[PDB]
């Protein structure tokens, strides 16, 4: 069964950082694009930072230059490094694997919260 | 006063070595004076690094009798210094009286205020140093390596000293294929190497140019990136300049930086390097 | 009375005897420091001519019968008129004008032997190269010979540090001006990452126009952003924004991700 | 590098012109196109920008009625100016942003056009 | 000039763990290299661990999969965690600030250093 768990959110300041993980089973990033979305409350979802098959990353405008995405497939395990929080990034954040070539087969993981005051 | 016995007495050891005989009236003035008259043509030093002829060279007498005495091939790298003070005959001009036994400088003194029979001059004192350029047409002989005759070390030492490339910058713009031009350019000064890529800009198409870059990347390449620039932004219809200057659209960047891996004629072609900008050139390797 | 009369021999001159400092410019001008330079018989009358013709020299009396050379004792040679060039080490000076070849009543003025490598020239083309004054080569090569400056004495990499510091600032404040552009391009060109990350820093300080405008591939909307996860393959292969960005503003990331299409 | 500018002239409120922008002379490539206008006793403005990837961006003051656009062939850029208002009267430039060389660009202007609503 | 200020380093027993600290204070210039070198007696200096100012993280063999280095830009600051220490760990630690200008000229600044005692 595809499961996505969330963890590595917690409790902050404005400037401080933390590191988000999701482990994978049933789902090689071999031939999957990896995201890590975050959802503010009462907003419109939005992606974070994406992860080809091959390792090309990539960010959103805000979250450019502070948020780092990096991935372990030897232990299919992807991780986000949040470094120098800002209070608007405080959402739910979670995962998101789609099949390469196949865009009917994707699927969601569980989320985590994060905030910063 | 008053001369009435001139005699000229043989020497000992030299032949250059005579005595002049005086005697006077007044026999307060009456001495053999040891004089000497240089008749060797020097092909050799006499002391270690200069060569110093038995001549008087007198005030106003010109200053190629000194030279008179030296081999002309020998005499290149000489050049005459003065000399020490020393006395000669009025009417034998050019002879070296030595200060010997009672011809003491104050008999000189005496003999000038008393007779014009003497003058005073300077030693001829020539000094070893190296060739010596005189004009134009000496230094481009002597850079070109076309006549490496007469040529000091520093117009003549393989483009290893800062001197020749004023001649080589406008020299090897009408020649650029020459070797001697491209081993100016494998020095790497400065003036040579933006020298050729004034040449470039306008005939990279040649081979000379392909040896320019690979002598100048990767540690000069600006030189290159700018010559090829200009050479494609005036050549926009060449095959070639089609990675450097794409000539379709407006957009000549096509595939410039990482873009230059895209098109295959700009990686795995029979085309130079010269016809790539550096970044290009690193990234058609790395990819 | 009768007096034993004996010329001298005939003279014969010596190549240094022939010199004429009126023809020896190309010879005397290329001279280094403290290199005689023989320039043969001169005569008093033209003393000063030759003085005033040649600043940077001493004219010493080394023979007889005039015979003299220059000693070179100074480089007068300005700023504008030897850094601004990469192959023109002299010039002359007639009356307030500055030629390049010889001319009759002109001053010569000779540059630094290796100014391009000693750091001099950075305090004038930092701001030569700011401007309408700007040179597509000119400058660029002087970049790019700050990158290979072959000078290791305390002061010249003191004085490169502080042309780094201030072309680090300078191009912080606004990255779009050509000398910056030329300075990141040859940062891309040294491929370290010393380089790379402050490649990625000067373009990350810009402001909002200045992305809008030249950094739309490392900063894609929204939009583009939501599609690109849709295709398995990079955004930089992909959106057109990238494939028309110049290569000089990109993220040492899209920079790289570029190179994977194809 | 000229910037040929025509389709200005007079028009009541309400209307619309087409300004077109015609780009000749010896240019290696292109960072993005614009048009901006400059109205008596202010400075020039910049209104609205097209990048080499066909991306618009425009000024609040204008955003809904004026749309730049760009046809390839024969290099052209062009601004509807649709809606027009007696606030436009200006004098409205042709912007080019070109790359003069691989490691440098330029911003060359033209002459400009009397658009008077 | 830059002033650079270790703090952390003590006694530890085998296989247990430390942190170091090293705060930056001056003329920084964004970009640079900061990192923690070891000295042992009668050794040279050698390096433990650098990193980038964006994370470029570079560790010596001896370092790999027991410590770490961390850093926070905002108030210039590295940190190295060291976990599963040994005796052979037993050193005078100091920190480097590295600034390569046109990757010719080269500006190293380090620290007074803390000393790190791991006994058995
Ligand atoms: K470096």
């Amino acid at each position: 069964e595809v499961q996505l768990q969330a963890s590595g959110g917690g409790l902050v300041q404005p400037g401080g950082s933390l590191r988000l993980s999701c482990a994978a089973s049933g789902i090689v990033f071999s031939n999957n694009r990896m995201s890590w979305y975050r959802q503010a409350p009462g907003k419109q979802r939005e992606v974070v930072a994406t992860i080809t098959s091959g390792g090309a990353t990539d960010y959103q405008d805000s979250v450019e230059g502070r948020f780092t995405i990096s991935r372990d497939m030897a232990k299919n395990t992807v991780y986000l490094q949040m470094n120098s929080l800002k209070p608007e990034d405080t959402a739910v954040y979670f995962c998101n694997a789609r099949r390469d070539n196949f865009a009917t087969a994707i699927y969601w993981g569980q989320g985590t919260q994060v905030t910063v005051s | 006063v008053t001369l009435n016995r001139i005699k000229i007495a043989p020497g000992i050891a030299d032949i250059r070595d005579k005595y002049m005989e005086l005697g006077f009236n007044y026999p307060e003035y009456n001495r053999a004076v040891k004089f000497a008259e240089e008749s060797y043509t020097y092909y050799y030093e006499t002391s270690p690094g200069e060569i110093k002829p038995k001549f008087c060279l007198i005030d106003g007498m010109s200053i190629d009798h000194c030279s008179s005495f030296i081999v002309p091939e020998f005499a290149k790298q000489y050049v005459l210094i003065h000399g020490e003070p020393c006395s000669s005959f009025k009417f034998r001009p050019g002879s070296l009286i030595y200060y010997q036994n009672e011809v003491t400088p104050e008999y000189i003194k005496d003999l000038k205020h008393a007779t014009d029979y003497i003058a005073s001059g300077q030693r001829c004192h020539f000094i070893k140093k190296d060739y010596l350029l005189g004009d134009s047409d000496s230094v481009a002989k002597c850079c070109s390596k076309t006549n490496t005759k007469h040529c000091p070390k520093i117009f003549n030492n393989n483009y290893k000293t800062e001197h020749c490339d004023d001649f080589m910058t406008g020299f090897c713009r009408n020649d650029p294929g020459n070797p001697n031009c491209l081993e100016w350019l494998r020095a790497k000064r400065k003036p040579a190497m933006s020298t050729y890529s004034d040449i470039c800009s306008k005939h990279m198409d040649a081979r000379y140019c392909s040896e320019f870059i690979r002598i100048i990347r990767p540690d000069y390449f600006t030189f290159g990136d700018t010559a090829l620039y200009v050479f494609c932004n005036d050549h926009k219809g060449n095959r070639n300049c089609w990675c450097a200057n794409y000539p379709k659209s407006n957009s000549g960047d096509k595939y410039l930086g990482p873009r230059v891996c895209w098109l295959h004629e700009c990686t795995d072609e029979s085309r130079d390097r010269k016809w790539l900008y550096y970044n290009q050139d690193v990234q058609r390797t790395r990819c | 009375v009768e007096l034993p009369k004996r010329d001298p021999p005939p003279g014969v001159p010596t190549d240094e005897m022939l010199l004429n400092v009126d023809k020896m410019h190309d010879v005397i001008a290329p001279a280094k420091l403290l290199e005689y330079v023989h320039i043969g018989p001169l005569a008093k009358d033209k003393e000063d001519k030759v003085k005033k013709r040649y600043p940077e020299f001493r004219l010493v009396n080394t023979g007889p019968g005039g015979l003299s050379a220059l000693l070179r004792q100074s480089y007068a040679g300005t700023a504008p008129n030897c850094c601004r060039t990469f192959q023109r080490t002299h010039y002359w000076k007639k009356d307030g004008k500055i030629s390049d070849k010889y001319e009759e009543g002109a001053v010569l003025e000779s540059c630094w032997p290796d100014v391009h490598d000693t750091g001099k020239c950075d305090v004038d083309l930092f701001d030569w190269c700011q401007g309408d004054t700007f040179d597509r080569n000119i400058c660029h090569q002087w970049i790019g010979s700050a990158f290979n400056r072959a000078d290791r004495t305390v002061e010249g990499q003191q004085s490169l540090i502080n042309l780094y510091n201030k072309m680090q600032t300078l191009c912080s404040k606004d990255a779009s001006v050509p000398i910056c552009e030329s300075f990141l391009h040859h940062l891309r060109a040294h491929n370290t990452e010393d380089s790379k990350e402050m490649i990625d820093y000067i373009l990350r300080q810009q402001s909002a126009d200045f992305k809008q405008k030249y950094m739309r591939c490392s900063y894609p909307t929204r939009d583009k952003l939501e599609e690109s996860l849709k295709y398995a393959e990079p955004r930089e292969c992909w959106d057109p924004e990238c494939s028309n960005a110049n290569v000089n503003f990109l993220l040492t990331r899209n920079y790289n991700n570029l190179g994977l299409c194809n």
